[PDB]
């Protein structure tokens, strides 16, 4: 909520930096573009390190990845 | 009373005006005069302006922004921000012994020869402006470099803005 | 609601279009300063052709098979006649029509409807901002590629990598019947398009001091 | 935004500047210019008299410096020690090297977000005050950490 | 006891940022290729030999112009009190030039005009005869 | 499109051109609502309605 | 009292970067043309100058576009000078086109020779009041 | 709207220049003819710098210029 | 037509006659005949004695002059400078040239809607009043601007 907390305030968003600038000349620690450097190391989804989810839908709950490897963690159990 | 064009190169008589308008009150005028002539107030006003002051050890340095304090792409010096320059002369009156080195910096874009000449022109202009306020000519040395030792990144925009500057260093003894 | 975020996307796209067109109109002189096509033309009112570079090429076609090369170059668009030099407005002035007709099929009647209308319209507004910026980035990359191709042909011709274009001009005197006349007949045709020369022995070096 | 990171973890510029003010009123020099930053520390509140042994009370200030240093995103940190001449060249040089080494050791032991750290010590070969009345108590004896903050 | 960096001004715009980012690369490409062109081809002479200065040609002028050469050079000549003369037939393709300069010599303005013209045309000055002569190219 | 003025057009690039004795230009050009000219050293945008 | 700043000023970092880039590219193209332009020397250019004969200083107006020889013959008759030709007229005529409202005959002949170029030239002699059209080979 | 205010009032519209002439012998700065010299830098509409809008209406939301290019900003999106 | 530009930007002939009436009753000469417009100023309201320097109050008059000349649409501006006979020819010619240079530079710095600026200084070679008693207090020492209104 507070980017330039105890500081002046937002001047602009440098998209080369992907970051805001405070009224004082320090590089503000606040994201403004999605094209910044986020060191995210946890992820989401299914069929990762594979071809992704195959676009078909099945009568069964069995969902395969696009490279052909099956995924029991995404396919529902019985 | 006072002239905007550098007061026509004369040391000012300001505290007399301050105590006169205080009487219009001598003791309160005197304490206001000494508080406004205090060094820390001058440094606070300098940092209220866009000028950076650094002291560490026996060496002191001043940082001036070229684009905000000059006409662009030319050694013509902008005089809209003259109160900062006047207070700079007032500060530099306090240290009448050590020599002063001044240097110029620009960014990495264009001919390196062009950067060198532009920095040298800025150095010459700052050199003669500091000389003309009354300090002796053999107390000064000026140099203008291009992008040799940048303290910022050229590729990022705010750092590219921060790179071009005027550096002033001086010792004590 | 989905139509509401759609019309919010419309409004945001048009608003960023107007803003970027004002900003681009603000810097008209420097664009013509930097994109001197009229200097970049050649002497016979001919557009120099377009070249593309490439360094350190590696391809793994499959197993047991690797093809590598150091550099390569590509003719993109062959040289041709031109009449007036192109300007940056032919590549950068993105279109704009303001939509002033949001037909609200789903009017708000509850404050919760007003609030979800606000948040989804905000989402559409941001999406329109992102789309406009993407469009601008695509256009500026395209025109940068064009100027780089022109400059690449000029310097490869400087380095003796391409033959210059060759033009034959034929001039004839008066012509026509007793009713229609043209007083002189000058016809220019380019018999040799520019192309690469594979004989590397004619190449020359380059130094700086 | 509900899944994308809105901020870098543990980022608070108010915390940054309030501990900057607290450090400078503690008397540890903090220098900020461009993207380069310097933290300079007197050796009297850190070590013993010409001795490479940490005093126990200095670890609170070391924890403070680590808490400040973990805030930014760095790549490389450089530390260098300086002293006064007392015996020779070699003893002063080795003492500076040892002091910088143990400071760097505890700093790597704490979870600093750096990839590269360089440690160095130069004895008394860079005086910053010609007034040299004291020895270790003189303020020219010092330790400097330095980095450049990027992106 | 506040802290700030020196450069602070009005806020920027992302399109201008991307424009500058492209323009830096274009500029350095043009710089290095001007260098390699100058190295591999040596000059021979100077156009200041053909266009010498004279008295009353030292009037200062700041000029922005983006049109054909004719009326611009004509107003220049009528400021110079000289004789405007045209040599060769006018080309079918119009000749266009662009100038954005600040307080230069008239003679240097003329040399800049001919340098931007290049192979299409040429300028000669006879100051004893007070004649500014332009001439088109003999091609086609 | 066929156009007649006494200025010089720039933007789309024409196919055919013709000039009077007095200094009037006429052109044959591909259809477009936009023209660019240099009026008297000033760049000028010219608007066409009716296509 | 008051002193307003320059109104259209690049007060922004992007603007000043753009402006110095424009300076660089303008300078680079300028020196490119400077080192590539070919210029004839003024002491060796092969064009005909003004002979300063008094009868050739009169003024006229000609809008002609055709062959060269009859135009030169009528010009010589207007100058009351004699007319000579050397060489042979080729099959394709040498074509010229001069439209002017007020000009003198000396620079008329100068631009005639300039439009002639290589295949023909002219000489004018004031000792014996003559003009001559010379073909090439 | 009254262009020749603080003057003699309007005389007529010199359409050779396309400008109003007042009863005062000065040129009025207002225009009165479509065939007159403006100085405008902004335009409207879409499929510009192209053949204009294609005359036929595409069944989908796509619009196309007469030289074949598709203006996605004028076109309706998803 | 309502979408079309009805008039030029900031065009008001009431303001035009207001500012020209203010300048004429102030004393700076402004004359209009046909399309040709001349404005003359004496140097005593512009400089000091024999000096190409600007006083700080003169920028108000410069702003008024710029506001007047930006009102119309034009192509070429010609300014010229005239001096008294003081020492020589060279000094007076250079003074006139420098004064024309600095006023032209300030005018181009301000928002002038013109494309050509011409400066010419002469000195004391085209006088107006043969009465030549004063120095820079003389009315002959002056600076003139001129243009033709374009359509």
């Amino acid at each position: 909520d507070g980017c330039c907390s105890k500081m002046g305030g937002i001047n602009y968003c440098d998209s080369s930096a992907g970051r805001l600038v405070c009224n004082n000349g320090f590089y503000s620690t606040c994201y403004c573009t999605r094209h910044a450097v986020m060191d995210l190391q946890f992820l989401m989804g299914c069929c990762l390190w594979h071809g992704g989810v195959y676009p078909q839908l099945n009568s069964s709950g069995l969902v395969v990845c696009n490279d052909g490897y099956v995924s029991e963690e995404c396919s529902l159990q019985k | 009373c006072f002239h905007p064009p550098y007061n026509n190169f004369q040391p000012d008589r300001r505290a007399v005006k301050r105590v006169g308008v205080d009487t219009g009150g001598g003791t309160v005028g005197l304490v206001a005069s000494i508080y406004r002539d205090s060094k820390r107030k001058i440094i606070r006003d300098l940092q209220k302006q866009d000028i950076q002051y650094v002291e560490y050890g026996d060496t002191r340095t001043l940082i001036i922004p070229t684009d905000k304090y000059f006409m662009f792409s030319s050694p013509r010096l902008n005089e809209i921000c003259y109160p900062g320059l006047n207070n700079v002369i007032r500060l530099l009156n306090f240290y009448p012994q050590s020599t002063i080195y001044v240097a110029g910096f620009t960014d990495n874009v264009g001919s390196r020869s062009h950067k060198r000449k532009l920095s040298q022109a800025q150095a010459e202009t700052m050199m003669t402006f500091l000389w003309a306020n009354g300090i002796a000519a053999k107390r000064l040395k000026a140099e203008g470099y291009g992008d040799k030792n940048a303290i910022s990144d050229n590729a990022i925009i705010h750092g590219s803005a921060q790179n071009r500057r005027i550096e002033i260093q001086w010792f004590t003894s | 609601k989905e139509t509401a975020l759609s019309v919010g996307a419309q409004a945001g796209l048009a608003w960023r279009a107007k803003i970027i067109d004002e900003q681009l109109n603000k810097q008209a002189r420097n664009l013509d300063a930097i994109y001197d096509f009229n200097s970049l033309v050649l002497e016979h009112n001919i557009l120099p052709p377009v070249l593309l570079e490439g360094r350190n090429t590696l391809n793994l076609a499959d197993a047991q098979s690797i093809r590598i090369s150091d550099r390569t170059y590509k003719v993109a668009k062959q040289a041709h006649f031109i009449t007036t030099p192109p300007t940056w407005r032919q590549y950068l002035w993105m279109d704009y029509v303001k939509p002033e007709a949001p037909n609200v099929t789903l009017l708000p009647k509850t404050k919760a409807e007003k609030e979800i209308w606000c948040i989804y319209t905000e989402r559409g507004w941001k999406n329109g901002i992102d789309q406009a910026n993407t469009i601008l980035e695509e256009n500026i990359a395209r025109i940068k590629e064009d100027f780089g191709g022109m400059i690449l042909y000029r310097k490869l011709l400087a380095m003796n990598m391409v033959s210059p274009p060759y033009v034959s001009h034929t001039d004839l005197g008066v012509t026509g019947d007793g009713s229609e006349i043209h007083i002189d007949d000058r016809v220019l045709r380019i018999t040799a398009l520019p192309e690469l020369n594979v004989n590397s022995a004619e190449w020359r070096a380059a130094v700086a001091k | 935004v509900p899944k994308l990171p809105c901020r870098v973890d543990g980022a608070c510029d108010a915390t940054i500047i309030k501990m900057m003010t607290d450090l400078n009123k503690k008397g540890i020099k903090v220098a900020s210019v461009g993207q380069n930053y310097l933290i300079s520390i007197p050796a009297s509140a850190l070590f013993a008299d010409q001795s490479p042994r940490l005093n126990w009370a200095s670890y609170s200030l070391l924890n403070e410096i680590a808490a400040f240093l973990k805030q930014f995103r760095k790549i490389a940190i450089t530390v260098t020690s300086y002293s006064s001449k007392y015996v020779s060249v070699k003893r002063e040089r080795a003492l500076t090297l040892a002091r910088s080494r143990v400071v760097s050791e505890y700093l790597w032991s704490q979870g600093v977000d750096s990839r590269i750290i360089f440690t160095q010590g130069l004895g008394s070969d860079k005086p910053i005050t010609s007034y040299t009345l004291g020895g270790d108590r003189s303020p020219n004896a010092r330790v400097e950490i330095t980095f450049r903050r990027a992106v | 006891m506040k802290f700030k960096k020196p450069p602070i001004n009005n806020p920027s715009d992302d399109a201008t940022i991307k424009l500058a980012e492209a323009a830096v690369s274009v500029s350095d490409s043009m710089l290095e290729m001007a260098k390699v062109e100058k190295v591999i081809t040596p000059p021979s002479k100077d156009n200041t030999l053909t266009i010498p200065n004279a008295y009353n040609l030292q009037a200062r002028a700041s000029v922005d112009w983006s049109g054909p050469i004719e009326e611009l050079t004509a107003r220049i000549a009528k400021a110079a009190h000289f004789r405007f003369r045209v040599l060769g037939k006018s080309p079918s393709v119009p000749v266009l030039i662009s100038i954005s300069t600040k307080d230069e010599s008239l003679a240097e303005i003329l040399r800049d005009i001919d340098y931007q013209a290049g192979k299409k045309a040429s300028i000669h000055v006879y100051p004893n005869s007070q004649v500014v002569e332009l001439r088109y190219a003999k091609i086609y | 499109m066929y156009v007649r003025t006494n200025l010089t057009i720039l933007s789309p690039g024409w196919l055919a051109s013709m000039t009077s004795a007095d200094g009037t230009h006429a052109y044959e050009m591909q259809k477009s609502p936009v023209l660019l000219v240099s009026w008297h050293g000033k760049v000028m945008q010219l608007k066409v309605e009716g296509l």
